[PDB]
């Protein structure tokens, strides 16, 4: 049907329909504008009025302008031809590469999987990267917190994860940029084409890009994380894949939703956040789980404010986080890539009951041997290297060979590095580290384990010349 | 006929107060559209409501009374734009306020335009030189980038921006046209005397000729201070969209945030953290994304942004600062301690960061910057034991002596920006160890004498570093011979 | 035109006009009252009603009571005649010496001097106070701000500056009490009559007084600051000459604006302040300036609420100044008066191209050693003194002597200090700290430096403190 | 015209009245005293304020010149007297 603009206040618009009203969350098309404008129904104010939140600039609006109900929520293209495409919150292709011709369109809102459709199985999504799979394993259909931004190759780690899931599990990925800086959007775009994941020619693309840029109103920043989730939801249920969902960054999704609740006029909760914070997080984070058909596993980049972990934003996010991946400057400056902190990254599935009996003792052994190394660091610098006992000399030399074997060259980075990329299978990693702990390579040098795939390529490298 | 009142295109003031006019009628007004009161004043329709329109007054609200006729004149809120503005001190809307007559402006641009998309942009790689060693080597800025000046009051925030403007004279008087940079300084909510002290300091540098000064001072009304950043932005975009280069400095965004807040609170929009409306992040996000580097497809021009944020008690976790930190590509943190301790510019090497960084600085600077980044990093870890370390190992004792001397090199006085080639030379001396035997206090005088000499006698060498864009093995040896023998003679 | 009071709440009185409606800022006269009650139109509320702020008590006000529109905003007497006279908010002489017999009446609501009218010339105004003249000296024709919490010496400091500058000042001076003590004003009235700045017999008066102290209702304490500056405004513009404006306290302007802000119908900003805080201060402070037409040396005592400088009111004020002088309770706590913070005071003229490179380098060096000591304070407090080397703890004993030589017995604080007041020349101050920094006085104890004038006295006090 | 501040630490430490010599001030000052009180209290307040500072700074074991020993001895006695 049709409705008229009764009120325009900032990014909040009110529309009066005569007859039937659009249910809450139905998209509204404002007619006669230059581009497309979407208004999302948030409330029913009574007297046949609705309160809507815009996804684009509300300048040039006339009171009385005809607004069209789309009869459904914000519907977006879903299907294989959304891969290698930059999407925005309302489905529109923003890569100037011609309209996305998908058979199906799906609404960005939808209820979380029923209790019956849940997966009672806890499984591990093997990433191919050693540091991850051994020490901080990703839960298949779980949620992972990525700490630390760029300057350590965040973008790379993401791309390699996209490559390796598409490789090992035959599952596509979706990048949802919440509050994407337009410079960083452009920069991330070409970085994905130059490395191989986005293919501008054929159909071999592995990612779908959705951009909620910063220069877009709070409505667009608060809902784009759904527009990305819905493109990912197609590949879970319709093609039965183990999907991968990137949100960067999750805090700007929380701040996006705080702005909306602040705009509608809701009394703010603690620390200035929205009263709906718990649910505002729940109604989205509960769509990301393992179903009967497939699974979506989400990597989320987190910003903690005032480095305060008790701050409600990270506190509400942590209730949903199954594993963490800390990208650190310190480890990156030593030369270990990926720049993952082996002791700082923790996982819920680090349990003999979930991964297995072997996986657990090998991971913990590696965890202990690196803590011991740190525990002897002051004794190393200020005592005299040659005065450690046999068991203290040995664990030091063994520990150094462990953190080097964490290092792994990346496929995505063949264009830069020039060296061959590696996908290390799960059991290859477990046994590889177990042997170094057992001392089976006490004779091999340190430089042997650096930037190698499995343990085989390390012993072969140990030969070199002499 | 009688008392008809054209409620469609006109109306009357129902209630005026606090720069807010509630107007009856105006049934055809668009949101954010300029209006005109009886008295000749301007105003904006920021609130469209069922029974009224809330208009923010562009001026003194004494002149508006109840029942004053409010007229639509189909106004497009746009500012004069183009090279005719360079050298002038215009107001928040482009009007001249430097008493030098009208501006011969021909092109005129809207203040509420959208930022460029993802596509027409290319990666930031061209250098933007501040002439400040500390910056260009540790927190490097490039064309199309956004970098935040952020510290407490009187920490040297404006000086960083100031020295950058003066630095451009070098490029703007030469032949290399691509490397030219046009300056736009926006005073938002400042006092007129400080804004007068400013333009004089730019005149004395002969920097004004290439500087557009957009000014909305504290006496100028709330909406005037709200548009002033965007009004400058449009002026900078002209150059950007026409293959040229422009640098804008919003001084400051904390004061525009106050000027916006007033209006919302008085238009009665919901208050949030620190009484700020929901769209104040959105106020700055659309302003600062407007700065970009275009590809050769779109002329290849660039606009470069420099927001200033004032923090109280160093709190960078305040709502507005938290906004702008994430908005931008990087920050430079200035601290009170560093200031009075002596380290000026008081740039905190630790916290300060640029994402573009490495790819923005010339291949010459790259050659000595990352080394300095690593060495000052290892210095700051041990910095606390600079005196309480008689029995420390000779390793950390070198890393302390290396750091203190580099810290002295990054020191700088105001108003004397350095060319990219002059910078690498004085940084080459300390980074390659050729100052590790000189007594800390003597460094600043050496820099002054050593720089005075290389310009006066080895013009070809510095010129080669500029030409080649890098320090070749030839130049490397040529620099080593000058430093070793000049330093030896120095200590004689 | 005639209006009827339709509502009375606090100092906010709504009035309704049947015919011609009076505009914003206009002064209204309340009919049938003992002492004159002026209302100031703040808003147009609709339905031919206006909201006003009363310049005095609204007790005894009857609803419907008649109010005449004076047709203009508050217009006050201006001219040489104002000198020696205490005007209140509305220019009615509260000194009990008859009417102010002036040719002109200027309005307290004026426009801020234009960008082109601005002047940039600046010279040092020597105060004779060691702390100011060394670290953050005052510019002649410049804006000077005196920050300070409750009971640290804003007033005592502003008083010394009047003695040290205004007394031997050739031109005219304008003191304006805004929201402080009525008692403080009385003392100063008599202490400017005794000295001879205000002559009761003849017209050789150099001072014009305005007062709206913490006794008056908010509306008054919100406007009395404008009454003081408009006095200054005439003397600057219509007589060209040097003016010495002294305001105490200018924070009271913002505070009185808040006391009514809610009743005007405002959503409170941060810290329960008015939303107009910025623009209210901007249209007021920009009127307090030196122009191409004339000079105004302004000194403004600024109150600090809850000892927090980041309090919105004093924090906004910072950007309006040329030189800021900040006071600490912690510094005053240690008996160090004046309690000026050496690391918090900033001047526009602290440029070696103005004050001299010797002046600059000494001051920068003075601060550095006090700054360095502040960093050591917490380290030595737990981990003893012995752990400092012979070149570290040498700075500690120096900094405490530099800290204590910054203390100065004021000529106004005779009743508090117990010492004769001292006035130190510019070059005597720079030589002072230069020698101590050089370490030429390392032998003398700290207590020799505590509360003295010139440096010779610090040696003198050591000798007496000996035997 | 000034304030009198009292602390629990001073109260429990023995000092009664528990007046904080550093924080409390009097804005009328000696003008409110008899010329008999002024002859003995003319400089005592600023003296004890300087003593209270040097008391917590001298407890770090540093060898003290007799000039700062003199102020230490005087400050202990006058606090007991009040
Ligand atoms: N590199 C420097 N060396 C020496 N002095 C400096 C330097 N940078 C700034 N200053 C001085 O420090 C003062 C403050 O510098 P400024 O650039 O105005 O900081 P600011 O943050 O803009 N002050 P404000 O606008 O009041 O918050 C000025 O008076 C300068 O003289
Ligand atoms: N130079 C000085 N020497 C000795 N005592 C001083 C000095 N300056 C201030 N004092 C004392 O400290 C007190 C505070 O002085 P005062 O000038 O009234 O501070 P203030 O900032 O105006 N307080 P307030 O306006 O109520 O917030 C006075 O009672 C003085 O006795
Ligand atoms: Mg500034
Ligand atoms: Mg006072």
């Amino acid at each position: 049907t049709t409705g008229r603009i009764v009120a325009v206040i900032g990014a909040v618009v009110d529309v009066q329909f005569d007859e039937g009203l659009p249910p809450i969350l139905n998209a509204l098309e404002v007619q006669g504008r230059e581009t497309r404008l979407v208004l999302e129904v948030a409330q029913h104010l009574g007297e046949s009025t609705v309160r809507t939140i815009a996804m684009d600039g509300t300048e040039g609006l006339v009171r009385g302008q005809k607004v069209l109900d789309s009869g459904a929520p914000i519907r977006i293209p879903v299907g294989p031809e959304t891969l290698g495409r930059i999407m925005n919150v309302i489905g529109e292709p923003i890569d100037e590469r011609g309209p996305i011709k998908t058979k199906q369109f799906a609404a960005i809102h939808a209820e979380a999987p029923e209790f019956v459709e849940m997966s009672v199985e806890q499984e591990i999504l093997v990433t191919g990267i050693k540091v991850v799979d051994l020490l901080a394993p990703y839960a298949k259909g779980g949620k992972i917190g990525l700490f630390g931004g760029a300057g350590v190759g965040k973008t790379v780690l993401i791309m390699e994860l996209i490559n390796n899931v598409a490789k090992a599990h035959g599952g596509y990925s979706v990048f949802a940029g919440v509050g994407e800086r337009t410079r960083e959007g452009n920069d991330l775009y070409h970085e994905m084409i130059e490395s191989g994941v986005i293919n501008l020619k054929d159909a071999t693309s592995k990612v779908a890009l959705v951009y909620g840029q910063m220069n877009e109103p709070p409505g667009a920043r608060a809902r784009v994380a759904l527009t990305g989730l819905t493109v990912a939801e197609y590949f879970r249920d319709q093609e039965g894949q183990d999907v991968l969902l990137f949100i960067d960054n999750i805090f700007r999704f929380t701040q996006a939703g705080s702005e909306v609740s602040a705009l509608l006029g809701r009394i703010p909760s603690a620390v200035g956040y929205q009263p709906t914070l718990a649910t505002d997080m729940g109604t989205m984070q509960e769509r990301i789980t393992t179903t009967k058909k497939g699974s979506i596993t989400s990597v989320q980049a987190i910003y903690v404010p005032a480095d305060d972990l008790t701050d409600p934003a990270p506190a509400t996010t942590f209730a949903h986080l199954d594993a963490t991946t800390v990208l650190s400057r310190a480890i990156a400056e030593l030369g270990i890539y990926p720049a993952v902190d082996p002791l700082d990254s923790t996982s819920r599935i680090m349990d003999p009951n979930i991964v297995g009996s072997e996986h657990y003792d090998v991971a913990r052994g590696v965890q202990k041997i690196l803590q011991d190394y740190k525990s002897l660091q002051d004794i190393i610098a200020i005592l005299g290297m040659d005065e450690l006992s046999e068991e203290d000399k040995l664990t030091v030399s063994r520990a150094r060979k462990i953190q080097r074997f964490l290092s792994q060259p990346f496929q995505v980075a063949e264009v830069f590095t020039g060296h061959l990329g590696k996908l290390v299978p799960l059991k290859e990693t477990i046994k590889g580290f177990q042997q170094i702990l057992a001392g089976e390579y006490d004779h091999l040098p340190e430089q042997a384990f650096y930037m190698v795939g499995p343990i085989e390529e390390a012993v072969a490298k140990a030969d070199k010349l002499a | 006929a009688d008392t008809s009142v054209d409620l469609e295109e006109t109306g009357r003031v129902l209630s005026i107060g606090d720069g807010i006019a509630r107007v009856h009628g105006l049934r055809n007004v668009q949101a954010e559209e300029m209006v005109e009161f009886s008295s000749g004043l301007k105003g904006m329709s920021l609130n469209l409501e069922p029974d009224n329109v809330g208009v923010v007054v562009f001026g003194n609200d004494k002149l508006i009374k109840e029942g004053d006729i409010v007229k639509r004149t189909g106004a497009i809120v746009d500012v004069p734009v183009g090279e005719e503005l360079l050298g002038r001190v215009v107001d928040a809307l482009g009007n001249a306020i430097d008493g030098k007559g009208p501006i011969g402006s021909k092109a005129r641009r809207r203040v509420g335009l959208k930022a460029p998309g993802i596509i027409p942009r290319i990666s930031v790689r061209e250098p933007m030189q501040t002439g400040i060693k500390a910056v260009d080597s540790l927190v490097p800025i490039g064309r199309g980038q956004r970098e935040l000046i952020i510290g407490d009051r009187q920490t040297g925030k404006t000086s960083i921006a100031i020295d950058t403007i003066i630095n451009q004279k070098r490029f703007n008087d030469g032949t290399d046209e691509k490397k030219k940079l046009y300056c736009i300084y926006v005073a938002i909510g400042q006092k007129r005397s400080t804004v007068a002290q400013l333009v004089k300091r730019l005149t004395d540098a002969d920097a004004m000729k290439y500087t557009i000064v957009v000014s909305a001072t504290a006496s100028d009304a709330a909406p005037l201070q709200y548009l002033a950043p965007y009004s400058g932005c449009s002026m900078g975009e002209y150059f950007r969209d026409n293959g040229k280069h422009a640098l804008i400095i919003y001084d400051d965004l904390s004061k525009q945030a106050v000027a916006y807040r007033q209006m919302s609170l008085l238009l009665r929009r919901p208050p949030g953290r620190e009484a700020y409306p929901g769209d104040v992040f959105y106020l700055h996000s659309r302003l600062l994304e407007r700065a970009a580097k275009m590809n050769d497809a779109f002329g290849g021009g660039s606009l470069t942004a420099l927001p200033v944020i004032e923090t109280q008690a160093g709190d960078v976790s305040a709502y507005i600062p938290t906004n702008v930190i994430s908005i931008t590509d990087g920050q430079i943190f200035l601290e009170t301690e560093l200031f009075y301790k002596g380290i000026r510019p008081a740039i905190n090497v630790g916290l300060s960061v640029s994402r573009v960084g490495s790819a923005a600085q010339t291949r010459a600077m790259k050659q000595v910057a990352g080394t300095m980044k690593l060495e000052l990093a290892q210095y700051r870890e041990v910095a606390a034991f600079a005196q309480f370390g008689s029995d420390l190992d000779a390793a950390t004792q070198q890393l302390l002596s290396r750091g203190v001397r580099l810290t002295e090199l990054l020191k700088q006085g105001q108003y004397s920006p350095m060319a990219i080639e002059e910078q690498v030379a004085v940084i080459y001396a300390g980074v390659r160890g050729y100052l590790d035997k000189l007594e800390p206090s003597k460094i600043t005088k050496f820099e002054n004498a050593f720089l005075s000499h290389v310009i006066s006698q080895h013009q070809a060498l510095l010129g080669k570093i500029r030409t080649d864009g890098k320090i070749s093995e030839e130049s490397d040896a040529k620099l080593k011979e000058i430093v070793t023998n000049f330093l030896a003679g120095f200590e004689a």
